[PDB]
């Protein structure tokens, strides 16, 4: 364990893919559910608008 | 960011003046300690160019 | 968050607007600050959630 | 990138102090000054690498 010289860089030694072809080291067989915005969300930021229109 | 912090050292070396720093000190004075004898260490706080907040 | 928001969005809403920032916060940038950030507050229940809340 | 951060200021802050040295310097403490608290201003003064002419 040796500091990095005052220069840091980045590398991942372990990844998850390398190349076209898949490393072992991680685990794909997982599914995870993804929340995406919704239409209340597009009503809100219209909303922020509106309120910074309102303040001007 | 590696460019930045070469920048940085590159003009701290080039001005000198801004390495200088009042943090606080302890002189530790003994066979094994900082400075060899009591009065090397009250010349060498003399030297200083910026007193720091305590030594 | 796919048919109609969460609490969590609200409440960062409302805070956003109170005109708090977790990433730069005072000339120091943390991505993560365990601080200012909006989780690891409304975790805490800080006064300003519990206002939130209120209102 | 913090620690970069911090070594920016503090070269300002010693390439500041010791530019306006001769100057006469002037801190408003209040709600609208310089600082917000009394304590505050005096945590300021005693970091200064050199002292000014008069504050």
């Amino acid at each position: 364990m040796y500091i990095n010289n005052g220069r840091i860089n980045y590398n991942n030694e372990y990844g998850y893919r390398r190349g076209i072809y898949r490393e072992p080291f991680y685990s794909d067989n997982a599914d995870y559910n993804t929340n995406s915005k919704s239409y209340y969300d597009y009503l809100a930021r219209f909303n922020g608008f509106i309120f910074e229109l309102c303040d001007f | 960011v590696n460019g930045l912090a070469d920048d940085i050292q590159k003009m701290k070396d080039t001005y000198e003046a801004l390495t200088l720093s009042n943090t606080d000190v302890t002189y530790t004075v003994g066979q094994k300690g900082d400075f060899d004898t009591l009065n090397h260490c009250f010349e060498h706080i003399e030297d200083l160019i910026v007193q720091p907040k305590s030594i | 968050s796919k048919h109609t928001t969460t609490l969590y969005e609200i409440i960062e809403s409302e805070l956003q607007r109170l005109g708090l920032n977790e990433f730069v916060n005072n000339d120091r940038i943390h991505f993560n600050d365990s601080k200012h950030a909006f989780m690891q507050k409304m975790l805490y229940f800080d006064d300003d959630v519990k206002q939130i809340v209120d209102h």
